[PDB]
């Protein structure tokens, strides 16, 4: 009787599970580490902070190695509830990582929205909004402190921390480009907001202090780090109006071992908008009422999970003139691939194809080395934009090969690739081993 | 690591002792069922 | 700054940093075996349609098989809320065999149970997007659906099928499609005139290995530790009044089982594991004068309100003796999945584990039913005396009573998830232990 | 074409990825484990169960190790839907674990609220709510069975399971104090509820049984476990009504290598209220209509996310006169700090600073040893409580340096330290190696 | 087999070499004389070896 | 009212003799073959 | 396009207004490879 009724139930079939045990689940031993301390301090921003301005900072050398970087902003909004959409992510137009005078990486505001669309998953996404947007029905005049963490290869894991103590001859600098237009703060669509406040910014870095034995090794010994880079060029779309399903053959310019390719179809005038707008709830400003306008989104709910508003019909990738895999409809890349490779939900209009089994991690799990692929092409077919966006009956009531007339505003195709490289640290100077 | 259970392993012993075309190397055979 | 605590090293912290073994900030990543991943289409042998059974033979394009996703194209016949996971209820079942030898089989009700029990967070929401309409889509809307399969080799590359070494025994999937899909060709019991037949295609993700690994796979034997799902349907009956019935169900399971899971469902409305009631989301028209408790507001069929559940308590017995003292059903719906999985389980789905961490694949404790002569699941039901149409009682009665509409949850589905071993020698293989 | 085309795209950038490999991803390894069985039996309670009563239970030594303790309550509520907020958790007021006559770990209902608010970060938090509160609009007169799991050092991972088989001479006891005032069952705010029945309670404990061969060896060997404990003392707030951003310098009384400090600002009357109340949706009883009252919460929505309602502006930790890190704003400690440290959502009003890289885990990853630090302080600076809680224009439309006039109702301060020490068990007796 | 569908033919090892493969269709048109133009040729949209 | 097609694929097979089949299956072969490579694109026909 | 006097009576540098519907560009290339059959297996010796 009781638990022992199972314990004694020792047969032949279970032996391969319990004979000659190696592991006991009930007696854990923890590995011992080397003493360290974490400290988070601000650096001086060199340059005027503001809309359309570019500033830089040099990481103050308060640590042995750098693990994380967070950009803090103070913004005041000129609009009300629902008029903003990641205003802090839009403002952070791009960030460049520079080590010793040469470029290592550069992320763009759109890339941050895409990363959030693909790899930052669970309710943790809600914090991201909380750190970057107005999520409590705030009104005009409210001022808020925002936290835009950076996502360089060394920002999510201590394992690739930048060992500044070992780079005593090279400077590491962060270049921040601030957007000229931020929705809801100094512009509402294209209309300037009179009296909009100039933003304030500070840059904070999390430093690690190591003890005597470990920091000596870091300072004297060479290092080889396996690091990640972002490759990006912004492309143009050919979204069709009616009677045809246009296609494009976008020639890709990538090199190095690639984890995955991701892309989105953006409306350059409305940051983070990757789908069509429609007279249905959350799909446009005023949706459901007589004031509904399908040319302007209900910004705070710009992102949707409504497939009918996504423009892509189908895609295939060719490498050196050959099919890489068979043609899928757009609904494949924003569902099956993030499901199998990440395990979260990707908003409509953002698509991913992985080469990696676990692209969300750092341990290489398969790559596409474009150093041996001479002609890589992304072939896209668009759905026909024949649905009247103003008719809920037509938007929530039609077929897989069509979308709304407002999808033609998605004029920009943003194609991203993440790759591996090697950051060698030798005699106090750093650099990447493979350059292209 | 696996014990031989006389009530559960018979179906396995049967199939792994089933006649299969293991001598079809460089043979002119009319029918080969999708070997690989 | 940070040096202020770094120097503050003592006596009791020697157990944390004395004679370190690891350092957190210089991680060395392991070098792996070169491979490529590709997903290609398989052809379906047979006519695809409602109520039809078709089969797919998986071609020998790659070295290993990992993800398989079944793509279905459906047109809805109803408005928003008239559907509830159409893609996976159509996928009535999938049978896996190697050379004619059955390895496993999953049922539509299991896919709903697994999605309801083990898949969690936004991952499950994405799943919903893959199997259902989640934007209040209307009549005539077309959507392409993806139903990932969950066989032992589908969720981790580490258990992928060694086609290299499975030369003489082909891998096949038999697909049984439902005759009735709610909101697509039927609305309740009523046929939807003009409903289109489903289009289906089976996608298989192949792994291609490089030169030395392929050789190793071709020449070396393999032992893979795999899962099986054991199932057969049962019948139950819950009384309306004056009593709480008990039922003793004789279980017929074998092999090292890491958990048992079960539900009580309405056999007509797919995925209904609770009673329907005139409260929000609990029936069609709920909250209005038109509310009817015999038809669900299908898109919200799943609920978390256990007062609509039928089970009062449950106990598992082994060879005539109690395994544990009888506990109320809410333990098995809310606490066991907290302990064993970490997610949230909707009402009407119940779990009891034998393993510490059954959600994972690394074995963590089993009950081998092959040494048990009598395994019995003992149930006690709630008395179905609440008038489902009166929120005053549905949202306000005692824990030992449930809705009068709970008497329709007569289909008892008990699942067992176990281990077996897939052993491959000389170009062929199969499962070592049968029963 | 396809995968073989990709497979051969092999070159110089692969030598550090696929060259001279150590592992593959296509053959997993299972381990053979010590044979065990899991059991769960009910423990009796010695003492009278009721509101305000102190009861205790001794864990019957039926098994070899204890892994999980879940306390059951049966409650009937006297209020309507939305008038309760974790009534099972408020009721489980004090819990402490005693080994052989000595206390080694104590937890409070406010801590449980903080843990649920800080480390439960998905479906788990919802499921926790499901088993501790009502979540389906239930009406007055409803009764429900609640499951409040305990979080001692051994209640989440089997690796630290308490080995009763090695404690041949010690009693292991659970001491409980049940709250006298539980919102929605005995009191509605401060007013007593007529017809408030006493709870039914019992404690269920999950036992582990080991196979005879390893159980004998396990029982005979001495053991050491690296475990975590909670340290806690109460404090008081310093929240002004106007013109001043008040400061208080709190002297801390903690010992042992600590993973993190966490604190909240609590209304002592309304359990779990860590923010101001305001006439905005979900922020007070009747919010949004003419009956809105900002002195009584909408209890079922007590936990909110709008930091505008926070009382704390900034905080800084100091060790022996030195700044541990530079002064940061309360939004830092609520939003981005847990983003970096645990990876999930934290409601407003709950703050932490983590010394550990990942305190959510059990593997030690950096600690602050308060047994060697003599004078650690926590400096708090409050917001000016100049917002009129009844006017959405001011509650939703103001700056971050001010808070609601109702924040002054937040008079209790709770500071927690979660920390490491070692549990030693030899010859049938055990206890902690180090005091405090 | 149907319009817009995709099927495959696996080649049985019926002979020693395989040389000439012809795809056979039965079609009925709904239009009049002059309304078709290689209807069996467009019918086969993508054939892969 | 358009009917679905009937499809059949017919294959012309070559049968060889005793000595030829023995050698043919046993020896390696290298055939010089044709391939078609193709991706469709979009043109630029002007208006006026 | 509707007047044959204009379509049949012009120069090499112009065409019909209806010509703008010829929007699909199809460029084909026919090439050599080697089909190498050794030990019961076939395939392409040279390909990218």
């Amino acid at each position: 009787a009781g638990g022992l009724s199972q314990l004694v139930a020792y047969g032949a079939q279970d032996v391969y599970l319990t004979g000659n045990p190696q592991i006991t689940f009930f007696k854990t031993v923890y590995r011992r580490y080397t003493n360290f301390a974490i400290e988070s301090i601000q650096q001086t921003i060199n340059g005027s902070v503001g809309f359309g301005n570019k500033v830089s900072t040099q990481i103050s050398r308060n640590g042995d190695l750098i693990t994380d970087i967070v950009v803090e902003f103070v913004l005041t909004k000129g609009g009300n509830g629902g008029t903003t959409y990641y205003p802090a992510e839009e403002l952070l137009q791009d960030v460049e990582l520079e080590i010793g005078g040469q470029r290592i990486d550069k992320h763009y505001n759109d890339w941050f929205r895409t990363y959030d669309a693909l790899f930052r998953m669970n309710d943790d996404r809600y914090n991201y909004r909380r750190m970057t947007d107005w999520v409590n029905n705030e009104l005009v005049g409210a001022q808020k402190r925002f936290y835009v963490p950076l996502i360089f290869f060394f920002n999510q894991t201590p394992g690739l921390a930048l060992p500044l103590i070992a780079l005593q001859y090279h400077e590491v600098k962060l270049y921040f480009t601030l957007a000229s237009q931020v929705q809801g703060v100094n512009y509402n669509g294209s209309s300037a907001i009179a009296g909009a406040a100039q933003p304030t910014m500070s840059v904070w870095v999390d430093y690690i202090f190591l003890d005597t034995q470990e920091r000596t090794r870091f300072a004297q010994l060479p290092h080889e780090y396996l690091i990640e880079q972002l490759q990006f060029t912004g492309s143009e779309t050919a979204t069709p109006s009616a009677t045809t399903q246009a296609s494009q053959n976008i020639r890709l310019n990538f090199n190095h071992p690639t984890k995955y390719l991701a892309w989105n179809f953006n409306n350059p005038t409305n940051y983070g908008q990757y789908t069509a707008l429609a007279n249905i709830p959350g799909a446009c400003s005023g949706a459901g009422t007589a004031a509904a306008t399908v040319t302007t989104p209900d910004y705070g709910n710009t992102g949707t999970y409504n497939e009918q508003l996504a423009v892509l019909d189908s895609a295939k990738i060719q490498l050196n003139g050959q099919d890489r895999f068979a043609t899928r409809k757009g609904s494949y890349f924003n569902k099956v691939q993030p499901y199998q490779s990440i395990g979260g939900v990707t908003p409509a209009g953002v698509y991913l194809y992985s080469f990696a089994l676990k692209p969300a991690g750092r341990q290489p799990s398969g790559t596409c080395n474009f150093s041996r692929i001479d002609n890589a092409t992304l072939s896209l077919t668009y759905k026909t934009c024949s649905i009247d966006a103003t008719s809920p009956a037509a938007v929530l009531g039609n077929t897989e090969t069509v979308t709304a007339n407002t999808a033609t505003l998605l004029t920009a195709l943003n194609i991203y690739a993440k790759n591996y490289n090697v950051l060698r640290i030798m005699s106090g100077m750093g650099g990447l081993a493979y350059a292209n | 690591p696996l014990v031989d259970n006389p009530f559960s392993t018979y179906p396995y012993k049967h199939v792994i002792t089933e006649t299969q075309p293991t001598q079809a190397k460089n043979q002119a055979i009319w029918g080969l069922v999708q070997m690989g």
